[PDB]
């Protein structure tokens, strides 16, 4: 299984980008799907994921308000929108996949990553 | 191998039986069938499962088997019951392979 | 799959790549019962018995059981062979260049029922081949239940398939439980 | 004083899919697609085709000076042609 | 809501609701397979588009209305069918994976 | 059901000879086939036989190494090869069909017979 981001991105503060996660295989998957985050010097941040069939949508703290996942699933695709940007959102983001239906610690696949610079 | 008297012979009418004295691995291990053959034709199954008979064989025929030995008997000879005749069973010990008889001659008078 | 172009008696052409038919059970080489996986041991057979007692051990085949089987199977696999008939000679045609409308409706024509037969195909080749393993495991809990109702309390069923006897018995009746005919009675 | 109830396997490695699976080891199977021939024209139940060459089907029936020994041949059971006849 | 098949368990520490994450999984999986194949067992249509005819052209006309109405007829059949007879399986499939997890 | 052989053969000592069993019916079939010989004046010899689905082939141990017994199922038929002819070869075959799917002492159908002569 292959995970493909879209391109980067040059945004301004207070503006609001979205991105799209697109995975190989059937259009409909049996695993949950993560998004995460890491700024330079720094170490990763977990956002939020999706679960499949039942749909449902988990969050962190932190990013709660300002971050919406959905996910298209006849084209297999997983998108993220994030409002209200600053200078510290500036980082480079992946989308991982999980060996369940569950959002847990564990994940084994992961993407190219692409950068959000503010 | 099966052992079977080579010729019996009765008048028309009458109850014939005919033998067959195996071993303790082919006939009292194994159940035993009986066939029969007219010149010019293939073999025809007459008894099997050491007792039954199949749709089409006239009620006077039967068979049966006491410990090594087997007994085939029909009653009612005609002039067209004259024939060869021979038992099968299925030998199993070496190497497993169907064993026929020597085969009985039945002459009509 | 070679052309669609044929003279003479000839199969059907379709676009798959692989049609293949099962006939026997799931292939799980794992003494103990079916719950764990299959018997390599036994040979003559789909479905048996393995028996241990104080004159020795060994696997036995039902007869019954698996002739039922066979005749589903082949009953099925000549349904399947019998619905579709064979090809005839069946070749191309011509048109010159003010005939492109009839060239168009001629290819329409023969991609349309190649694509149907093709999707017939693979269809009902999927569609049995769950069917096939459905019914052997129904024969094989079916010969575990009937065994099970003849034993009542003279056995203790541990749980993987087995059965463990409370009384002691010799080979006849090993025989006689693989048989259909078990007196109860006779060891209550 | 033990008796237990089972099935066959065996070291076959076909596999066949299903609508709820896919790449499953069985026992036995079968094949119903044939993929391969022999790369030869040959005859048709003891009868040989007509085969025409370097000719069309035009220059065979109107007595090209080039297919002159095709005249000797008049039955067959399927004709041949060449991709682009001269 | 964690889950298609679960316990329910009462103690002297107290009662709660679990899901059993095994059979779920199984469950998810034969169910994406399903629709996976279906999916798959249709292609896309490409460009079809129609043809004119002159009026001492009716029979190729009626012909070529004829292929048309054959096609769309037989493949809304085949979707119907496929449709209605998936659906039945799979509710006997989740009936089937309820009474193993009790037995 | 009905079993038919091929035609007569007239074969040299030392050569091999094939013969064929057709059955009517469907293609595949759910009992076992077995090959039998008999020769002028004796009675008959049981040489060996097939089982359908598993493929299993036997064979007597007096024929055992110079007869092959094989099967085509999408045609019906049954090939027996028999090589290193003698003179003691010269007999009538016929192919013979089972109840059950195992090689058992009880045929009810038999065929014609074809005879070999060398
Ligand atoms: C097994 O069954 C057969 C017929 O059903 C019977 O003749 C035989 O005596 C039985 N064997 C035992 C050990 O009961
Ligand atoms: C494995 O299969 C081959 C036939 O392809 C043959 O050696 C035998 O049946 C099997 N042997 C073992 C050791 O399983
Ligand atoms: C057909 O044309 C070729 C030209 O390459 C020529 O060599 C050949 O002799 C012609 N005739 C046949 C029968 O091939």
């Amino acid at each position: 299984v292959q995970l493909v981001e879209s391109g980067a991105e040059v945004k301004k503060p207070g503006s609001s980008v979205k991105v799209s996660c697109k995975a190989s295989g059937g259009p409909f998957r049996s695993y949950a799907i993560s998004w995460v985050r890491q700024a330079p010097g720094q170490g990763p941040e977990w956002m939020g994921g999706i679960i499949p069939i039942f749909g449902t949508t988990k969050y962190a703290p932190k990013f709660q308000g300002r971050v919406t996942i959905t996910a298209d699933d006849f084209a297999g695709t997983v998108y993220m929108e994030l409002s209200s940007l600053r200078s510290e959102d500036t980082a480079m983001y992946y989308c991982a996949k999980h060996m369940g239906y569950q959002v847990r610690e564990t994940m084994d696949v992961w993407g190219k990553g692409t950068t959000v610079t503010v | 191998v099966l052992t079977q008297p080579p010729s019996v012979s009765a008048a028309p009418g009458q109850k014939v039986t005919i033998s067959c004295s195996g071993s303790s691995s082919n006939i009292g291990n194994d159940y035993v069938s009986w066939y029969q053959q007219l010149p010019g034709t293939a073999p025809k199954l007459l008894i099997y499962d050491n007792n039954k008979r199949p749709s089409g064989i006239p009620d006077r025929f039967s068979g049966s088997k006491s410990g090594t030995s087997a007994t085939l008997g029909i009653t009612g000879l005609q002039t067209g019951d004259e024939a060869n005749y021979y038992c099968a069973t299925w030998d199993r010990r070496p190497t497993a392979y169907v064993v026929f008889g020597g085969g009985t001659k039945l002459t009509v008078l | 799959n070679v052309h669609p172009v044929t003279i003479g008696e000839c199969p059907k052409y379709v676009r798959s790549a692989k049609l293949r038919m099962v006939t026997g059970l799931r292939n799980i080489p794992s003494i103990a019962g079916f719950i764990e996986g299959g018997w390599t041991g036994m040979v003559d057979g789909w479905y048996g018995y393995h028996h241990q007692n104080e004159q020795g051990s060994g696997y036995a085949a039902d007869q019954k059981s698996t002739q039922n089987a066979i005749n589903g199977i082949t009953n099925k696999v000549n349904s399947v062979i019998e619905k579709m008939n064979t090809q005839f000679t069946a070749v191309g045609k011509e048109f010159n260049k003010l005939e492109r409308r009839m060239e168009n409706l001629n290819k329409k024509v023969d991609d349309g029922f190649l694509d149907i037969w093709t999707y017939n195909a693979e269809l009902l080749v999927l569609l049995e081949n769950e069917r096939t393993l459905d019914f052997h495991d129904s024969n094989v809990k079916n010969l575990y239940e009937k065994v099970k109702s003849q034993l009542k309390n003279n056995a203790k069923e541990i749980g993987n398939g087995c059965f463990e006897f409370y009384h002691k018995c010799n080979n006849e009746c090993m025989e006689s439980v693989k048989n259909g005919t078990y007196d109860y009675p006779k060891y209550s | 004083d033990t008796i237990c109830i089972g099935y066959h396997a065996n070291n076959s490695t076909d596999t066949v899919d299903t609508v709820l699976e896919k790449n499953v080891t069985v026992t036995h199977s079968v094949n119903l697609l044939e993929d391969s021939h022999n790369g030869k024209l040959c005859l048709l139940k003891g009868i040989a085709p007509l085969q025409l060459g370097n000719c069309s089907v035009a220059g065979w029936i109107l007595g090209n000076p080039e297919c002159e020994l095709l005249i000797s041949k008049e039955s067959w059971s399927y004709i041949v042609e060449t991709p682009n006849p001269e």
